RNA sequence: GUUAAUGUAGCUUAAAUUAUCAAAGCAAGGCACUGAAAAUGCCUAGAUGAGCCUCACAGCUCCAUUAACACCA
RNA sequence: AGAGUGUAGCUUAAAAGCACCCAACUUACACUUAGGAGAUUCAAUUGACGCUCUGA
RNA sequence: ACCUCGGAGCAGAACCCAACCUCCGAGCAGUACAUGCUAAGACUUCACCAGUCAAAGCGAACCUCAAUUGAUCCAAUAACUUGACCAACGGAACAAGUUACCCUAGGGAUAACAGCGCAAUCCUAUUCUAGAGUCCAUAUCAACAAUAGGGUUUACGACCUCGAUGUUGGAUCAGGACAUCCCGAUGGUGCAGCCGCUAUUAAAGGUUCGUUUGUUCAACGAUUAAAGUCCUACGUGAUCUGAGUUCAGACCGGAGUAAUCCAGGUCGGUUUCUAUCUACUUUAUUCCUCCCUGUACGAAAGGACAAGAGAAAUAAGG
RNA sequence: GUUAACCGUGCAAAGGUAGCAUAAUCACUUGUUCCUUAAAUAGGGACCUGUAUGAAUGGCUCCACGAGGGUUCAGCUG
RNA sequence: CCGAGCCUGGUGAUAGCUGGUUGUCCAAGAUAGAAUCUUAGUUCAACUUUAAAUUUGCCCACAGAACCAAAUCCCCUUGUAAAUUUAACUGUUAGUCCAAAGAGGAACAGCUCUUUGGACACUAGGAAAAAACCUUGUAGAGAGAGUAAAAAAUUUAACACCCAUAGUAGGCCUAAAAGCAGCCACCAAUUAAGAAAGCGUUCAAGCUCAACACCAAAAAUCCCAAACAUAUA
């Protein structure tokens, strides 16, 4: 007996005469790269996943990018820093936003407070709480902040322009 | 149920290999296995070349087996003027090819002479030998 | 090796000069088969024997109602050589209350509801 | 070269492993060269058989003796023999294995061309040797052409449009309509009504 | 005569044992082979027989998986660097579904 | 027909691998010449096709050959 | 003159993934580690520069 | 020859699956020494015994292999432990020959004689033209092969019989088949005649006596028209023979330490029955002499048919 | 190796000696030859590969003898 | 009656072997194997019985089981009513043929060996008689009735009539090869006759053809029902 198959087969549109004139992997992790794309395609057999699933900007970026390649000298190539905090202070207002929805898909906060429907969180919130005096231990976007932090109410800023806040 | 229609979703011996002069009528030659001879009175500069032939076979997806080396010969020079005395060994390494195509073979050929190196013969021809 | 056999479904189909020959019509199909065994369960194999069994024909010419779905019409489909369906065809409908105590069957399978003895 | 040539008895690499007599290489139509090629005119096998050295032999002298090499070719479509047959010493009762290698076969099934000939004549020349050769070989065969087997097949073919009987095997046998599959082979729903044992019976469709 | 002898082994009784849909608790054995023929998938352990014993209490499937092996494994990392490059191999795997949560949190006091 | 045994310098024996000694043969050295005695040397696919290792060697595949068995109605 | 048009070598890429190069190992190739070079032809869907093709 | 364990094929896709069935292998080696302790759940060589796998935990880092083996009682030692090629491998703790001097229980479950099945072997008929036959396929013979038929060989099978189906030849009497030895009738011939060869038809009738051997056979002497092939429980032992083979004795050679043993040979070796049943119990051939005549035929040598007459001989009946 | 007296070559405790012979003596065997017969797988006398003869497991001849076992001339007798 | 006397006793020696095992009736009832000085046997498993407790057993559908054909397993619905478990047991475990996939043997056997399925050891009809094929099963009485399976068809080989002259004994090679020993070529005269397709010659020569023209059965005691082509399935 020989049911015919479904759906187009893997490897069915390589295996050709000449074998000697494919390209032929010569190394692991070209395969490996092309063997975990392969966890995302709808595959009619079976799946693991089935049971269980601006202009101005770029001539900046280019010019910026310009400077800081010749300036260094190169010298710390063959040891730099990249200091944290300016990072930051970038990532909260550029991909700040692009991440943080991630972490409340990942949390399911969506399916928790909206039932579904994400959304970007264009204002960054820096919530603080006051611990003693000082410091004031900041809440991220997944933190982790004990009950005894957490007695008093926090300080909150933004950097917008009417709001309305519900914990 | 099963052999059945997922049969063969995986088979790994298709899909690999296993385990002369390509006759190829009308598009005459089309070459066999041809060994190019890199000889010269330097062993670096030839291993160089053998280096920069293979590179260039891979870069052109001609398909090469072996780069191999015959033995090196020892000559002095040839004491024949007082007679003279001074060893100059000549090294040789010779660069397989596998196939080819017949009209691109001159390409080839010219980018063989045109980057050739200096002091170092180039011989292409057939086979019949051992190390 | 006799092994069981496995018939392929384009066997049970029906071309339209089967709707000339037999009068039924895939629109409208019949609610009930009457089976009736007409053929030994012995020489035949176990599975066989105990499908007559299940369907209850013991008694050969011996007619049984049965549902036209298709898990009892595939039980039918392993022992059809030994059976003989005629469609249950209706001319007044099931019977009522009142009408349980005089039917028979009246073989071209035309169950009717009122059988009395005297002629027309 | 217009002749056949020699063909060996007893390979020259031999066996060493005696194979059982696998029973379905005689059985049924075959899968194997059923078609002309580079000639005109064959020897079409109408029913199962092995081949010995013995009909070898006998095919490359009556070819041979009674054809014309200026005119005419010949070329083989089966192989040399490599079934190795075991036989046992006679006189000896039953036990013991399988005895040792006795010589080799070829087998040949049904509608498998046997030997092939072609060139610049017609087959009334070739028919006269071609039905002595045909009846000698051991099981039925017939002398055939490239038209006249695709005529036979048309005939072959019409006769399954032709039939006024409304019961075929074909409709009986794959719907296992009287359960007549306990009587049946497995290879009736494939071979078809016609092959039977070794035999292939033409006239039944 | 008989030259021959010796092939009175009997046979080695592996299969499936737990074809798919069944309901397997935990450490009960799925699969026996030799030569492998189901690989294992998510919670089914292998023992030094290539036992396929299954580890959480639930549901055992089988799917076709791209099968990218262990890099120390020598033995198939040379049929990796052989592949051609549209080449994906496709192993088969069992998995299990696992049925019953692990834990669910219960009121003892009130305090 | 079955087991078992054997394969050698040219002939036979040997040696637990490696390969001898003794005739045959090849030259020679002495009396007029052979012989004899000696002395040099020579002559072994160790009967087969592979090498798992490295094989008279150790297991085949062999191909010749040799004995025992061919049974108390 | 008209026409196909236009991302670095390629793209059912949108400043990217591949390709490519030089060392270090490897006879070499390769693998890998190290490093390297890079682009939306020019102004507000249109315009004029770049090839290619169709010409005399 | 084999006896145990493992892999592959038969057994193509869960599992299983025989064989004096086809092929390979195993009675180990190597590395760690947490090759530590405990513990859910399973599988399982179709029983069991055996085997297998193993999450959690305790304690510590930070096994490869296919098989690679042996139970209990026992022998050690203070303990943990360790002991068989017990390989007839689920193992009796230690035991070989020969019986024809044999005995008993049985077995047609199991062999020899016979029947039966088969038709490998055998025999015959065809199909096909390779080749012989000076040429010439077919007067005659026939290779490589093909298809049917026979059931006389040597086999194989083990279905009837072991609370007995008596055996090889011979005597006696034979019955049947025809695939005919002659006698009869034809056809062909590389048939001149006489002889022959061969094919068709024919089963009315007959098919010798001896020497040797137990002989059927075979060899040979003498004959004849010819000295047919077979089958009938290798016809027929409640008709007979027992010379062989086929008991207890015995030698010779050989094997064996010996008992003994030998399709190797040789001398000797009880052959029973009074008939119950069925059945049954009186119905012409051939050769040769003569003649035809030395005629037909051939060149002769040689040499007949058919027609006629006479003599026998056996068979049957008197 | 020259059917070899002869030579080489091993092994052995010794290498079957005298005799005798197709036997009561594995097979090849109805051996070969002469006598007997019209015809002799029988009998007698010789020939030795007896390749499994043989010396008190006794060997070889011979006088008498045998209800021995085979051969025979002559008579003779259903 | 001596391979070791006879008689008593141990002695009802023992016997995996043979034979026998005595009233009536009814119900359920068939053979995977594993070991074994074991294959003439026994133990365990399988099957079977009986009594119980308890719940699912069969049949099955999409899905699903591997790389180097028939089919199977798992499997809800569905039709049904059996199954599992406990308790107590014996007996079979020396089996045949048919169909199918195979293996050994001769692609022999009423042959041997496994697997799937039958029947057979169980009654009844049919294929003549009949274990195994086909029909059919749960029972009694009937001098009722409808059914199932159920009876071999073949009979065959005629065939052309007539006409024939030449370049030319086509070249080569052969003692000679003349259409026909073997090679090369295969044109051409008239209407039409091949540089010849079988013969037949030592070579020749003669016959033809080609062309015009004309219009399947054989064996042994005695063959084996009798027969019968035509009044309506
Ligand atoms: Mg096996
Ligand atoms: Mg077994
Ligand atoms: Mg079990
Ligand atoms: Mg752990
Ligand atoms: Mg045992
Ligand atoms: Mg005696
Ligand atoms: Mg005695
Ligand atoms: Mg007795
Ligand atoms: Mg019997
Ligand atoms: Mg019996
Ligand atoms: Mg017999
Ligand atoms: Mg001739
Ligand atoms: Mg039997
Ligand atoms: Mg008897
Ligand atoms: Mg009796
Ligand atoms: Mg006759
Ligand atoms: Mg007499
Ligand atoms: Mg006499
Ligand atoms: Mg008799
Ligand atoms: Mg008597
Ligand atoms: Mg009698
Ligand atoms: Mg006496
Ligand atoms: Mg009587
Ligand atoms: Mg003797
Ligand atoms: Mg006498
Ligand atoms: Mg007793
Ligand atoms: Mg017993
Ligand atoms: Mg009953
Ligand atoms: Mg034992
Ligand atoms: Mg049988
Ligand atoms: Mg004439």
């Amino acid at each position: 007996r020989r049911t015919p198959p479904l759906g187009p087969m893997p490897n069915s549109d390589i295996d050709l005469s000449n074998l000697e004139r494919l390209e032929k992997y010569r190394s692991f992790d070209r395969y490996r790269r092309r063997a975990e794309q392969e966890a995302q395609a709808p595959h009619w057999w079976r799946t693991y996943r089935e049971y269980f699933g601006r202009t101005q900007q770029l001539l900046e970026r280019k010019q910026a990018i310009q400077e800081l390649r010749a300036n260094v000298e190169e010298r710390a190539a063959r040891t730099a820093s990249v200091p944290l905090d300016a990072v930051r202070a970038e990532w909260e207002r550029t991909c700040g936003p692009y991440h943080k929805q991630r972490l409340a898909e990942y949390y399911g906060l969506y399916r928790d407070l909206f039932h579904g429907a994400t959304f970007v969180p264009r204002v960054p919130l820096h919530v603080a709480y006051a611990v003693g005096e000082d410091d004031l231990m900041p809440v991220y976007c997944g933190n982790e902040v004990t009950p005894t932090e957490a007695a008093q109410a926090p300080e909150v800023t933004y950097e917008a322009e009417l709001w309305t806040l519900l914990l | 149920y099963k052999t059945k229609p997922t049969h063969g979703i995986g088979k790994y011996k298709h899909l690999i290999k296993a385990e002369v002069r390509a006759i190829n009528l009308g598009t005459d030659y089309e070459y066999g296995v041809l060994n190019i001879h890199l000889t010269a009175y330097d062993m670096t500069l030839a291993e160089s070349y053998a280096q920069y032939v293979h590179n260039l076979c891979n870069s052109l997806s001609i398909k090469v087996e072996e780069s191999y080396a015959m033995p090196t010969k020892t000559i002095e020079v040839l004491q024949l003027q007082m007679l003279l005395d001074s060893v100059l060994t000549t090294h040789e390494r010779v660069v397989q090819i596998s196939g080819l195509s017949a009209t691109f073979a001159e390409i080839f050929l010219e980018i063989i002479q045109s980057s050739l190196p200096e002091g170092v013969r180039l011989s292409v021809k057939e086979h019949t030998e051992e190390d | 090796k006799f092994t069981r056999s496995r018939i392929p479904e384009k066997v049970f189909q029906a071309s339209p000069e089967d709707h000339e020959k037999y009068g039924g019509d895939p629109q409208n199909p019949h609610k009930l088969h009457i089976v009736t065994r007409i053929k030994s369960t012995r020489r035949r194999p176990y599975w066989e024997k105990d499908i007559i069994k299940m369907l209850g024909l013991e008694k050969a010419h011996t007619p049984q109602v049965h549902k036209n779905i298709p898990s009892v019409n595939a039980k039918l489909k392993v022992v059809k050589h030994l059976i003989r369906i005629k469609p249950l065809k209706l001319p007044q409908g099931l019977p009522a209350e009142e009408n349980m105590s005089n039917t028979c069957l009246k073989s071209t399978g035309e169950l009717v509801v009122q059988w009395h003895l005297k002629p027309v | 070269k217009p002749k056949l040539r020699f063909i060996e008895r007893a390979p020259l690499v031999p066996k060493v492993r005696r194979e059982p007599k696998n029973l379905s290489d005689i059985r049924g139509p075959s899968t194997e060269a059923t078609e002309f090629t580079e000639g005109n005119f064959a020897i079409l096998a109408l029913g199962g058989g092995y081949l010995h050295w013995g009909h070898f032999e006998m095919m490359r002298l009556t070819i041979n003796r009674s054809m014309d090499p200026k005119n005419m070719f010949a070329i083989w479509r089966v192989p040399a023999p490599f079934k190795p047959i075991t036989r046992k010493s006679v006189g000896h009762r039953m036990g013991g294995g399988k005895g040792a290698i006795d010589h080799y076969v070829t087998p040949v099934k049904a509608g498998r061309l046997v030997v092939e000939m072609g060139g610049r004549c017609e087959f009334e020349e070739v028919q006269g040797f071609l039905d002595q050769v045909a009846h000698k070989l051991p099981f039925a065969a017939k002398a055939v052409s490239r038209g006249t087997l695709e005529k036979m097949r048309k005939d072959q073919e019409e006769r399954e449009r032709n039939n006024q009987n409304p019961w075929t095997f074909e409709r009986i046998a794959t719907a296992n309509m009287l359960g007549i599959r306990k009587v049946l082979s497995p290879y009736d729903l494939t071979h078809k009504g016609k092959y039977w044992g070794k035999f292939y019976m033409p006239k039944r469709v | 005569s008989s030259k021959n002898l010796g092939g009175k082994s009997s046979g080695r009784r592996q299969g499936i044992k737990k074809m798919e849909g069944h309901y397997v608790h935990a450490g009960n054995i799925i699969a026996t082979q030799r030569h492998f023929r189901w690989h294992p998938g998510a919670h089914v352990g292998v023992g030094k027989n290539k036992c396929l014993y299954a580890l959480e209490e639930g549901i055992v499937r089988y799917t076709k998986e791209v099968y990218v092996p262990h890099p120390r494994n020598t033995e198939a990392v040379d049929l990796i660097t052989r592949l051609p490059k549209g080449a994906v191999l496709y192993k088969t795997f069992v998995h299990v579904v696992p049925a019953k949560p692990e834990g669910t949190f219960k009121l003892v006091a009130m305090l």
